[PDB]
Protein backbone atom coordinates (compact mmCIF):
# COMPACT_ATOMS: atom_id res chain seq x y z
CA UNK A 1 0.00 0.00 0.00
CA UNK A 2 1.30 3.26 -1.05
CA UNK A 3 1.51 5.91 1.52
CA UNK A 4 2.83 3.52 4.33
CA UNK A 5 5.62 2.87 2.22
CA UNK A 6 6.10 6.81 1.30
CA UNK A 7 6.01 7.90 4.77
CA UNK A 8 8.02 4.83 6.43
CA UNK A 9 11.29 6.00 3.54
CA UNK A 10 10.31 9.37 4.80
CA UNK A 11 10.50 8.41 8.42
CA UNK A 12 13.76 6.79 7.53
CA UNK A 13 15.79 9.56 6.00
CA UNK A 14 14.67 11.94 9.61
CA UNK A 15 16.72 8.84 11.33
CA UNK A 16 19.89 9.48 9.04
CA UNK A 17 20.35 12.82 9.32
CA UNK A 18 20.57 12.62 13.07
CA UNK A 19 23.01 9.97 12.59
CA UNK A 20 25.37 11.65 10.75
CA UNK A 21 25.24 15.14 12.84
CA UNK A 22 26.04 12.74 15.45
CA UNK A 23 29.24 11.81 13.64
CA UNK A 24 30.05 15.23 12.51
CA UNK A 25 29.81 16.18 16.16
CA UNK A 26 32.15 13.32 16.95
CA UNK A 27 34.27 14.53 13.95
CA UNK A 28 34.68 17.72 16.16
CA UNK A 29 35.40 16.00 19.35
CA UNK A 30 38.31 14.66 17.25
CA UNK A 31 39.83 17.91 16.38
CA UNK A 32 38.87 19.44 19.44
CA UNK A 33 41.23 16.55 20.83
CA UNK A 34 44.06 16.74 19.03
CA UNK A 35 44.33 20.59 19.33
CA UNK A 36 44.50 20.24 22.67
CA UNK A 37 46.98 17.86 22.57
CA UNK A 38 49.29 19.61 20.07
CA UNK A 39 49.28 22.66 21.63
CA UNK A 40 50.08 21.75 24.70
CA UNK A 41 52.69 19.08 22.94
CA UNK A 42 54.80 21.69 21.32
CA UNK A 43 54.94 23.72 24.53
CA UNK A 44 56.56 20.49 26.53
CA UNK A 45 58.95 20.17 23.52
CA UNK A 46 60.03 23.93 24.44
CA UNK A 47 59.87 22.98 28.41
CA UNK A 48 62.38 20.32 28.11
CA UNK B 1 68.91 0.83 35.27
CA UNK B 2 66.52 -2.26 34.45
CA UNK B 3 63.95 -0.13 36.11
CA UNK B 4 64.78 2.84 34.45
CA UNK B 5 64.64 1.52 31.17
CA UNK B 6 61.27 -0.55 31.80
CA UNK B 7 59.56 2.42 33.29
CA UNK B 8 59.99 3.90 29.90
CA UNK B 9 59.32 1.02 28.02
CA UNK B 10 55.80 0.71 29.77
CA UNK B 11 55.05 4.38 29.46
CA UNK B 12 55.36 4.16 25.93
CA UNK B 13 53.94 1.00 24.78
CA UNK B 14 50.33 2.34 27.10
CA UNK B 15 50.73 5.54 24.99
CA UNK B 16 51.40 4.18 21.70
CA UNK B 17 48.56 1.31 22.34
CA UNK B 18 46.01 4.35 23.63
CA UNK B 19 46.77 6.74 20.72
CA UNK B 20 46.56 3.78 18.36
CA UNK B 21 43.27 2.52 19.98
CA UNK B 22 41.93 6.17 19.22
CA UNK B 23 43.11 6.62 15.84
CA UNK B 24 41.81 3.10 15.19
CA UNK B 25 38.51 4.06 16.33
CA UNK B 26 38.46 7.03 14.68
CA UNK B 27 39.47 5.66 11.56
CA UNK B 28 36.67 2.72 11.87
CA UNK B 29 34.05 6.34 12.91
CA UNK B 30 35.00 7.53 9.36
CA UNK B 31 34.35 4.29 7.43
CA UNK B 32 31.30 3.95 9.03
CA UNK B 33 30.23 7.40 7.53
CA UNK B 34 31.44 6.08 4.38
CA UNK B 35 29.09 2.62 5.41
CA UNK B 36 25.98 4.78 6.73
CA UNK B 37 26.20 6.84 3.12
CA UNK B 38 26.99 3.64 1.59
CA UNK B 39 23.69 3.18 3.18
CA UNK B 40 21.81 4.95 0.49
CA UNK B 41 18.03 6.37 0.22
CA UNK B 42 18.22 5.17 -3.63
CA UNK B 43 15.54 1.86 -2.15
CA UNK B 44 12.66 0.15 -2.06
CA UNK B 45 11.04 2.88 -1.49
CA UNK B 46 11.24 4.24 -4.97
CA UNK B 47 9.06 0.63 -5.23
CA UNK B 48 6.71 1.75 -2.98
Amino acid sequence: DPEKVLEQAVIDMQEDLVQLRQAVARTIAEEKRTEQRLNQDTQEAKKW
Amino acid sequence: RNLAALEAKISEAKTKKNMLQARAKAAKANAELQQTLGGLGTSSATSA
